[PDB]
């Protein structure tokens, strides 16, 4: 599997760029696609979605009508077309894939994403740090709370934990609360009930270190939390 | 109320009702032929001639049929060929050769005789016409069938051979037979099944009209 | 009089007699999953005809005999359902012939152009030509249009009163009843030289059924109208007798299109 | 004659054994136990989207997924809460005659003419079902593949014999023989350790899926066995023939328990499945319906009639909360 | 002498057999349809409450 996004670069403000991700190795057909972003040391933030077949379209209310969505489905290529660009729009641009069935895990492959520099009611969630000190072999805790009550009347409560080590591209740990991902260690652990979640990481290991993440699935507007990150 | 991903999930099923619906209808523009008959009948050589379960695939003038072959059956208890309703015609062969013949006869019976095969018609073959005469000059049905009374040619006991088996059919108003005698070595075997076929099919779109 | 009671008893009484027929019809085809194909869409479509037929186009009928004080227009709104629903019947009869012609005559190719889609689309497209013929006087084809009384707004209700005979005649019978009876007629004829050329006299009898029962009942009434308009007489019975003679054609279809496919035969046996 | 006179006395005397000690009928006991009734199940779900006959079915085991096999060579694993395909498999071949659940919900075995049992893999890291492991080894058609684990299970065929395989290497690691018929079916029984087989010589066994033991034999039938399970508790297990007779057996009593034929019942029966407190042995007919008998009293306590054609697969859900169906209309019906 | 050797192998294990009896065993089908009986939701039919279909 290897998504690889393009269209980075330096950009003045009035302008339009536009992405495109080149997918290798899955059913691109098959797959929801959801583009993400990321400030500069400041947190992730959902951009938009595409689901399968190019029907359902979604949007961050921030550039709802100001990006574009568009897919290529015999040819593997997600677009992403921008209209007008401010100083905020500058990030690194990821694209995930998403499958959508009865237990699918839903946010598990990240794209390697795409540097864009532009030159000079929603649910609220809240991480309690930005810097927490440990050395190997302890194990560390993580908390992040919610507005509404993420658990659903289906049972399902929709909050994922994303882990980004430094110098790479993010990657599913929890994609349900307490359900681990595809071939992650089982040292990692999620808990917690409606509004508070808690991520238990026991036998802490050098590589563990980095900027972790929560985020709910429930609403769109997707909504990141401010991203905790694990120091050593 | 639909969450979020139940949302994609039924779009997910709409489209997996999509191509099964758009499956099947390709799967019902073909015909489908139970092939039948006793050993060393020319099942082998037919499914050759023609254009587990051993199934043979083969387009002729528009028409895709697949012919179903199940004389791998290791032990015939024929408590799946209830599996092989609906198939458009049960092509049958024999050989005069092989008093095989009073074998093949009763398995004529058998099939026409089915409450799973008393609408389908039977296209019976008696393919090969280069050793069904030089037999009969040595020895006519006299010998197999002892009631035989008629010219020792090929012509006149083929024909009440053909008879004969035709007799075994007991319910004449709903299926029908047709017999093929033409040497195998002409290439018309295939051409006779499609006519068989055609008619068949014909028969049963005036039938549920009512005409018939 | 002795003639209305007896026109009115009629009337009513072969309604009922196609209402319940066809209603029973729709029973057994919606009773088994096996009889909802091509063939039976169209038998339905008939059905649904028959039923439109003898539900409000025999009480229309009793209505337009008595000649109630209605509006002028109200009456030709009366006469125009008349009309459509009679001729959605006719085209649901060309129909059955068209299919029965299309299954014979395209053979196995049938099931390649004969798609549910492009079914429901020809069964719309009769019913739409059948709207479309009955409500034409509407659009000026009325007695109104010769009327030097611009002024004539309410009148006892009478079909002669609101429908120009020109139309009932070079319009209506000979476009959309003569027309679907001579193509039914050449079908049928081709349909019986081909399912006899390839074997059947059940196959001869059931078609000149059809065409007889059809042609008896639409023919008689029609000619009432065509002499009336062509300067010619007739006793009021023989009109009662043409339209008792086209309301019963409208029951007796389902005995001789439904009744014949042996399946519907061995289901309404059943019930 | 020596050895023949030993196994006629042999027979005869362990019959004898089994008369003599033999206390009394199952009915004889529970006769003064109430009956239940009428129990009148209604249609829930009606699931559709197969376009030919459906000739079996396996309920997931979290009493929600669900396969279905069909004869047009598709294999439909439904969402049975919502009515949702959750996925659709072409099937190598279109005749189809079984399949199976993983009891994981992993995989998904199915077989039939072709003589091979294939295993797909649904879970994968690419988003579709591949094929597995395609089983071959047997010389005629196949019927009944049951998972014990998901390296692990035991599939029934003509060729008189019965094949306990590895997913793993692929290939037959233990043969079960004994039967003079080709093996209609098995059903493996709750603690996954043994298992039984019916057959087309009107006779069933009972083996052990370990040592490859023919343990038990059953008989009482005048025609071939067509579909089998067990007693939820795995120490009883009712078959069902063309005799138009379904048979209690208790694995231990050695004999049949009890019949559940009814005079006016003309067909045969084509499945069989029990609930899952054991007191409702439901069975589908060839007279297109299946009939809910109380196991401990043989009456009729129901009858669901919704199909068009002749039952072919019947399945009771882990915690019982449901009957799923399948008939040759192409028809899945849930009764609860 | 070794045909039906393994027939009367496995008749002598089927004459070695548990031999618990149809009336020894018949309290066993009972108990176990008798205790289970509440958690059967196609016996005793469960609230449409609690349905989940
Ligand atoms: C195709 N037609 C139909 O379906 C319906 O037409 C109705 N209908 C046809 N003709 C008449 C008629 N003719 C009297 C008449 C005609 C011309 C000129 C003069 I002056 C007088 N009088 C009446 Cl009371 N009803 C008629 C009948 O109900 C049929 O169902």
């Amino acid at each position: 599997v290897q998504l690889v996004e393009s269209g980075g670069g330096l950009v003045q403000p009035g302008g339009s760029r536009k992405l495109s991700c080149s997918a290798s190795g899955f059913a691109f057909s098959s797959f929801g696609m959801h583009w993400v972003r990321q400030a500069p040391e400041k947190g992730l933030e959902w951009v938009a979605y595409i689901s399968s077949g190019s029907g359902t379209i979604y949007y961050a209310d921030t550039v709802k009508g100001r990006f574009t969505i568009s897919r290529d489905d015999p040819k593997n290529t997600l677009f992403l077309q921008m209209t007008s660009l401010r100083s905020e729009d500058t990030a690194m641009y990821y694209c995930v894939r998403s499958i959508y069935y009865y237990g699918s895990s839903p946010f598990d492959f990240w794209g390697q994403g795409t540097t864009l520099t532009v030159s000079s009611s929603d649910i609220v969630m809240t991480q309690a740090t930005s810097s927490v000190p440990v050395t190997p072999g302890e194990s560390v805790s993580i908390s992040c709370r919610s507005s509404k009550s993420l658990l659903h009347s289906n049972g399902n409560t929709y909050l994922y934990w994303f882990l980004q080590r430094p110098g790479q591209s993010p990657q599913l740990l929890i994609y349900r609360m307490s359900n681990l991902a595809s071939g992650v260690p089982d040292r990692f652990s999620g808990s917690g009930s409606g509004t508070a979640f808690t991520l238990t990481i026991s036998r802490l290991e050098a590589e563990d270190v980095g900027v972790y993440y929560c985020m709910q699935h429930l609403e769109y507007p997707l909504t990141f939390g401010a991203g905790t990150k694990l120091e050593l | 109320t639909l969450s979020a991903e139940d949302k994609a999930a039924v779009e997910r099923s709409k489209m997996i009702d999509r191509n099964l619906r758009e499956d099947g209808e390709k799967a019902a523009r073909e015909v489908k032929l139970l092939l039948l008959g006793a050993g060393e009948s020319g099942k082998s050589t037919i499914v050759k001639q023609m254009k587990g379960i051993v199934e043979t695939h083969f387009t002729f003038k528009d028409l895709h049929f697949k012919m179903f072959d199940v004389g791998g059956q290791r032990s015939e208890r024929k408590k799946w060929i209830h599996c092989f309703e609906g198939v458009t015609a049960i092509i049958f062969c024999v050989a005069l050769s092989d008093n095989r013949m009073h074998e093949s006869m009763k398995l004529f019976d058998s099939i026409c005789n089915n409450k799973w095969f008393t609408d389908t018609s039977i296209i019976l073959f008696l393919n090969k016409k280069d050793l069904f005469e030089e037999k009969i000059k040595k020895s006519p049905l006299t010998i197999c069938y002892p009631e035989y009374a008629g010219s020792n040619t090929y012509e006149e006991a083929a024909a009440y051979i053909q008879c004969q088996f035709e007799d075994l059919n007991k319910r004449k108003d709903t299926k029908e037979i047709y017999t093929h005698f033409t040497c195998a070595t002409d290439t018309k075997n295939v051409q006779f099944v499609f006519d068989a076929v055609t008619d068949v099919i014909i028969k049963n779109n005036l039938k549920d009209c009512g005409l018939f | 009089s002795w003639t209305s009671v007896t026109y009115i008893t009629v009337e009513i009484l072969i309604g009922l007699c196609a209402i319940v027929g066809n209603v029973l019809v729709i029973w057994v085809v919606k009773l088994n999953p096996s009889l909802q194909t091509t063939t039976f869409y169209f038998i339905v479509s008939l059905a649904l005809a028959d039923i439109a037929v003898g539900v409000l186009v025999m009480p229309l009928a009793i209505v337009i005999s008595l000649g109630v004080t209605i509006h002028f227009y109200s009456c030709l709104f009366m006469t125009c359902l008349m009309l459509i629903f009679t001729h959605a019947s006719i085209m649901s009869l060309l129909a059955i012939a068209v299919d029965r012609y299309l299954r014979v005559k395209l053979t196995v190719r049938y099931r390649r152009v004969t798609t549910q889609r492009r079914i429901w689309l020809a069964l719309g497209l009769c019913w739409l030509v059948s709207f479309l013929v009955g409500l034409t006087p509407m659009f000026g084809w009325n007695m109104k249009l010769s009327s030097a009384d611009e002024n004539l707004t309410f009148l006892p209700c009478r079909f002669r009163s609101v429908m120009r005979m020109d139309y009932m005649v070079y319009f209506s019978f000979f476009l959309w009843i003569l027309v679907p009876l001579v193509v039914m007629c050449a079908i049928y004829f081709d349909i019986f030289y081909i399912i006899r050329n390839r074997l059947e006299f059940k196959t001869a009898k059931s078609l000149l059924l059809v065409l007889f029962l059809f042609a008896l009942c639409w023919l008689p009434l029609s000619i009432i109208n065509c002499i009336l308009y062509f300067d010619g007489q007739v006793p009021q019975t023989v009109l009662y007798l043409g339209i008792l003679l086209s309301h019963a054609n409208s029951m007796m279809n389902p005995i001789v299109y439904a009744y014949k496919i042996k399946k519907f035969k061995e289901t309404y046996l059943l019930i | 004659d020596q050895l023949r006179q030993e196994a006629e006395q042999l027979k005869n005397q362990i019959r004898d054994a089994r008369k003599a000690c033999a206390d009394a009928t199952l009915s004889q006991i529970t006769n003064n136990i109430d009956p239940v009734g009428r129990i009148q199940m209604r249609t829930r779900r009606t699931l559709r989207g197969h376009l030919a006959k459906i000739y079996a079915m396996h309920w997931g085991t979290d009493s929600r997924l669900l396969v279905s096999a069909s004869q047009d060579g598709k294999l439909i694993i439904w969402d049975s809460y919502t009515t949702n395909k959750v996925h659709a498999i072409p099937l190598r071949s279109s005749w189809v005659m079984t399949c199976a659940y993983a009891p994981s919900g992993n995989y998904v075995a199915c077989g039939g003419l072709d003589n091979i049992c294939s295993i797909y893999n649904l879970k994968t890291r690419e988003g579709n079902v591949r094929v597995s492991r395609e089983l071959a080894g047997h010389t005629g058609y196949l019927s009944c593949c049951r998972f014990l684990d998901d390296n692990q299970i035991v599939t029934s065929s003509g060729d008189t014999t019965c094949a306990l395989w590895d997913i793993e290497t692929g290939q037959q690691t233990t043969t079960f023989t004994g039967h003079t018929g080709d093996v209609m079916s098995l059903s493996l029984a709750p603690d996954t350790r043994l298992f039984v087989s019916g057959a087309c010589d009107a006779s069933a066994k009972l083996w052990d899926v370990r040592e490859g033991m023919c343990r038990q034999t059953f008989t009482g039938h005048e025609s071939d066995i067509n579909a089998i399970c067990f007693f939820p508790n795995g120490n009883a297990f009712a078959t069902g023939s063309d005799d138009a007779t379904c048979r209690l057996f208790d694995l231990r009593a050695d004999q049949e328990l009890m019949t559940y034929s009814h005079d006016n019942i003309i067909c045969g029966i084509t499945s069989v499945s029990f609930s899952k407190s054991g007191r409702l042995l439901l069975a589908g007919y060839d007279d297109f319906n299946c009939n809910v008998w109380d196991a401990l009293k043989a009456d009729r306590a129901g009858v669901l009639a919704g199909h068009d054609n002749r039952v072919s697969c019947l399945g009771v859900t882990d915690d019982g909360m449901a009957v799923a169906t399948g008939s040759w209309d192409s028809f899945l019906k849930i009764w609860n």
